[PDB]
RNA sequence: GGUGGAGCCUGGGAGUGAGGGCGCGAGCGAUAACGUCCGCGUCCGAGCGCGGGAACAACCGAGACCGCCAGCUAAGGCCCC
RNA sequence: GUGCGUAAUAGCUCACUGGUCGAGUGGCGCCGCGCCGAAAAUGAUCGGGGCUUAAGCCCAGCGCCGAAGCUGCGGGUCUGG
RNA sequence: UCGCCUCCUAAAAGGUAACGGAGGCGCCCAAAGGUCCCCUCAGGCGGGACGGAAAUCCGCCGGAGAGCGCAAGGGUAGAAG
RNA sequence: UCGAUCAACGGAUAAAAGUUACCCCGGGGAUAACAGGCUGAUCUCCCCCGAGCGUCCACAGCGGCGGGGAGGUUUGGCACC
RNA sequence: UCCCCCGUGCCCAUAGCGGCGUGGAACCACCCGUUCCCAUUCCGAACACGGAAGUGAAACGCGCCAGCGCCGAUGGUACUGGGCGGGCGACCGCCUGGGAGAGUAGGUCGGUGCGGGGG
């Protein structure tokens, strides 16, 4: 799928999220990137089903830059079952997502594939995207 | 209808300590008048100071308490007398 | 290029951010002053230039100095600048990060391949009147697999540079192939 | 680094410093928590007889007689890297016993 | 020496004890109520404790 | 390969009221659960436990099986 | 600084040891529950007395000795009811 | 080679240029307020009537109304002086 | 599941709940104890008959990642080793 | 100074297991089973996206991976009359 | 006062690493020996004693260099005592005090008591 070979524990504390990204807010890779404009969990099948998609569209052409992780793990508990008795037992995992992260990136593709395909992948995601371009994005120093 | 389940082996944990400086710089102190319980060496003895088994730090004189960070070499916790 | 400058007094960052006149200071080896450059030009300005070519800053004492910006910190939650960090000029060697152009078609474009230009801007130490432009490098001969990095790169006489040479500048990568799949 | 710093082993005061030189063989009744010398006798740097243990005896009253002149009447012994044996000031005056 | 004056205008019915108390401190009981005090900087932390619910007049 | 994927695409769950014993909840709970394979004709049921989302997968674990061997 | 139904000491008499909602900080839960567990605070509990909220323990306003066919305000209101 | 169209062609057409007309133009991008998405079980409704340069919403201003709150006047009781 | 120890939850004093997350204890040591005197690790890289990829040698480099009887944490080579 | 898995570890006796649909009393909506209620994971329905199927040809009929909702008929959660 | 060297302390990396030079007249080291005091799980390496030809090579001292390390603003943000607003929620905004962590400019291969020996 998409998860950490190793962790030091298994199940982690749901936590929290307030808004600013914090770290990932500029492009700094491909040309056009996907940036999460509501905060939210993106399960794995999730950040997969997105970049399937985008390869999918302009298969055979650029690359793509995963720029989120699922390294949260998802409890659940079993149907039909009260309350109590420990935590769950995880579902899968995770990547939180604040506002101004840049979830993806695209390179080696024209300006038409990419726009096309970022909106492609947004409509996977839970939450509201905007696309861009690169300019300020330059950190370098 | 109750569906049955299991439980944990989890559960456990050991009684608060109250670990931590008993007495502030500035203020005064009677010989014995425990000053700091630490585990480890947290806190260095200073000038009238001594530091019983489990490293507790203790007031040898009659003084007001005073803290002295010494970088490199550690934090000190000295007593001085109305000297 | 040029652009207006303005002296900030020291009032109210957050408003005069919000009235249109963007923040920053100026700064060097010697003095530092506070001011405040609207986004109008700024914007229009620092994309086309960027943190590669210098600026004028002329203020109501006219005094119009060169800078290269040293920071620039944006806003996160959707993108916009708070405020830009100026570094003043003259003859004084200092460095900057150099355009990159790379004129030519990797072997890495025939049967699947995209470059991966990493370090598009490579920083070198440098006075004014030694400021280039466009320093390509050549790509003729970046095959699919293998490619170039390093400072092994054609510097002009005065490029001094400060990377390793082994800092990766550049490389060649393969496609997304539709076949993929799998599982277990 | 031959470190040791036994010396650190100081509660208390006035400490009676030795150094042994290939040479010579100096000495000072050094205070701490004030971090000054009160009294110093040095072996061949104060003039002294050609032998080494000899010498380090007559160094030895030398230093403990100016000390008690000051009412430096006891001490505790020093010289890190000492190795407490020959070119030994088992002097006489000095309340620092050993 | 300078002093203050302050009143009480917005009841305290629902704010923190310690707000409840720097009004003691200042001794306003009623609302409405004015009191004119020093102005040490002992009866101001306690006036800007409690901005929120008094007028305060420099006299 | 060894694969028989019957996505739940063609089955109709049902879920009767328990019948035989029970209690003041036999007849209330709608525990007896029966899944129907169309494309076949075959038929599941369960009554075995006292939840029918215990016995909706438990009857599927036999549609599995007698399907597995037509 | 601070004379307050403040404090400290000794002793007589207690009731309480089912709490609840709300705000903020976490856990559990499914970033479900008029859910459940703690923490800081508040109010109902005992303020089902009063004004606002259509009506409504705890949201906003406000701590009701009693009297008046007097005046100024709070939240909320000022087309008619 | 844009879309339609063919079994593959054909056939219609456009990006494109001449062109009479003799002027504002296509774009994209933020913002304020709206439209759709929007199905449940006894009779409906924003509390009702009824509201449209408002009796709605945003921004300024002044004046009133409004509690058992605060004043005014009288009275009781308890503490301190 | 029930007593004890360590970490987290615990909101930078102390304390703080839940059939919340995760591990240990019901021993051991006459040397693994007192004191005096010396000594300083783990690794990395070279060079060395047997010789792993660490047996034992040598050499640069190595501020502590070793060690400290056993869980974890704190502490520690200017030693607790 | 010794005899406790008095380990249900502040330790009822020196000494102790089941069954009741043959049952009984005192209590509780402090607490389960019905029904309601809050919730909507489950359930039912509808929608966004457009991989791909349909000779050709994304929606005539379909819709991979994923995304957003409604309802309150299912199974549950909670334990409010 | 001022220099150089030797002991010691305080600051506790702006003291360090690594380069590049210097110093033996004095200090100091290395050196010369292992009779003697004293020493090696084996070694006079280390400890220790007696020395005094030679060297400043090793070590150490003092200088210079910033490549590594360490230090590090001014601005602006994050977060936040307290007060207050918008939504239906996850969350978002203002006022008033406080205010980082990264990063930039830049700084640094030391500072300094006390006691000795030498001009
Ligand atoms: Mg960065
Ligand atoms: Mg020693
Ligand atoms: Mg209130
Ligand atoms: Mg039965
Ligand atoms: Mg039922
Ligand atoms: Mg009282
Ligand atoms: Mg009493
Ligand atoms: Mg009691
Ligand atoms: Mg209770
Ligand atoms: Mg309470
Ligand atoms: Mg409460
Ligand atoms: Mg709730
Ligand atoms: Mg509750
Ligand atoms: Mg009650
Ligand atoms: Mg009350
Ligand atoms: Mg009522
Ligand atoms: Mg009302
Ligand atoms: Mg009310
Ligand atoms: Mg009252
Ligand atoms: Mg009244
Ligand atoms: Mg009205
Ligand atoms: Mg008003
Ligand atoms: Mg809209
Ligand atoms: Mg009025
Ligand atoms: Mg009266
Ligand atoms: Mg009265
Ligand atoms: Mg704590
Ligand atoms: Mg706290
Ligand atoms: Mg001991
Ligand atoms: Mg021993
Ligand atoms: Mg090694
Ligand atoms: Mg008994
Ligand atoms: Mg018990
Ligand atoms: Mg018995
Ligand atoms: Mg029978
Ligand atoms: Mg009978
Ligand atoms: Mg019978
Ligand atoms: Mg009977
Ligand atoms: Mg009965
Ligand atoms: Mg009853
Ligand atoms: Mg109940
Ligand atoms: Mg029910
Ligand atoms: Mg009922
Ligand atoms: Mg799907
Ligand atoms: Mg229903
Ligand atoms: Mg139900
Ligand atoms: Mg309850
Ligand atoms: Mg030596
Ligand atoms: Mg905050
Ligand atoms: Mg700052
Ligand atoms: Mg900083």
């Amino acid at each position: 799928m998409l998860m950490p070979r190793r962790m030091k524990y298994r199940k982690q504390q749901r936590g929290r999220l307030k808004g600013a990204t914090k770290g990932g807010d500029y492009v700094a890779f491909g040309d056009y990137g996907l940036v999460a404009l509501e905060p939210a969990w993106i399960t794995a099948q999730q950040i997969e089903a997105a970049r399937v998609a985008m390869v999918r569209h302009f298969r055979r052409g650029g690359k793509i830059f995963i720029r989120i992780f699922p390294d949260k793990p998802y409890t659940k508990k079993p149907l039909e079952v009260r309350m109590g008795k420990g935590k769950g037992n995880v579902e899968g995992y995770v990547a939180v997502v604040k506002p101004g992260r840049v979830m993806f990136e695209v390179a080696g593709v024209t300006e038409e594939q990419a726009m096309e395909a970022l909106r492609i992948a947004g409509h996977k995601l839970p939450i509201k995207t905007k696309i861009v371009r690169r300019d300020a994005y330059d950190e370098a120093q | 209808h109750k569906k049955g389940l299991g439980s944990t082996r989890n559960g456990r944990d050991s009684q608060a300590k109250r670990l931590g400086v008993k007495r502030y710089e500035g203020q005064v102190v009677r010989a014995g008048n425990i000053l700091v319980r630490q585990r480890g060496t947290r806190f260095k003895p200073g000038k009238n100071v001594g530091m019983g088994r489990d490293f507790t730090l203790f007031a040898l004189v009659d003084g007001v308490v005073e803290f002295q960070d010494r970088g490199r070499l550690g934090r000190y916790v000295h007593v001085r007398p109305l000297a | 290029y040029r652009l207006k400058a303005y002296y900030r007094e020291g009032e109210k960052p957050s408003a005069l951010r919000r009235a249109g006149k963007l923040p920053g200071v100026m700064y060097n080896r010697h003095l530092n002053r506070k001011v405040y450059v609207d986004l109008v030009e700024f914007d229009k300005v620092f994309r086309q230039a960027s943190i590669h070519h210098v600026i004028v800053l002329e203020l109501p004492d006219g005094q119009s100095l060169p800078t290269l910006v040293r920071q620039v910190n944006l806003d996160k939650r959707r993108r916009r600048p708070e405020h830009v960090d100026f570094f003043v000029l003259s003859d004084e060697p200092v460095e900057m990060y150099v355009p990159l152009r790379f004129v030519g078609t990797p072997a890495g474009v025939r049967a699947g391949g995209v470059l991966q230009e990493i370090h598009r801007d490579i920083l070198v130490k440098v006075s004014p009147r030694n400021i280039p432009e466009f320093i390509e490098v050549d790509v003729s001969g970046l095959e699919i697999g293998d490619s170039l990095h390093a400072s092994d790169l054609k510097l002009p006489p005065g490029v001094e540079l400060a990377v390793s040479p082994e800092e990766t500048i550049a490389a060649v990568v393969p496609p997304e192939d539709v076949e993929k799949l799998a599982e277990e | 680094k031959f470190r040791v710093r036994n010396r650190i082993k100081r509660t208390g005061r006035l400490r009676l410093s030795v150094f042994r030189s290939l040479k010579h063989i100096y000495a000072q009744i050094i205070d701490d928590e004030k971090g000054v010398t009160l009294v110093s006798a040095s072996s061949l740097a104060l003039k002294l007889k050609g032998n080494k243990t000899e010498v380090a005896r007559q160094v030895g009253r030398a230093l403990a007689e100016k000390a008690l002149a000051l009412g430096i009447k006891q001490v505790a012994f020093d010289r890190g890297p000492y190795k407490y044996h020959g070119r030994v000031k088992a002097l006489a005056e000095g309340a620092r016993e050993g | 020496m300078p002093r203050l004056k302050v009143k009480l205008v917005k009841s305290p019915i629902g704010y923190p004890k310690d707000q409840k108390a720097a009004l003691k401190a200042l001794g306003l009981r009623r609302l409405q109520q004015e009191r004119v005090l020093e102005d040490t900087p002992a009866i101001r932390g306690n006036v800007e404790k409690v901005a929120h619910l008094v007028r305060v007049e420099v006299v | 390969e060894v694969e028989v994927v019957l996505k739940p695409e063609e089955l109709r769950i049902d879920v009767m009221r328990a019948s035989g014993p029970g209690g003041q909840g036999v007849n209330t709970t709608d525990s007896a659960v029966r899944v129907v394979h169309l494309p076949t004709g075959i038929t599941v049921t369960c009554q075995t436990t006292r939840s029918q989302i215990k016995n909706k997968e438990l009857a599927l674990k036999i549609l599995k099986a007698r399907l597995y061997e037509l």
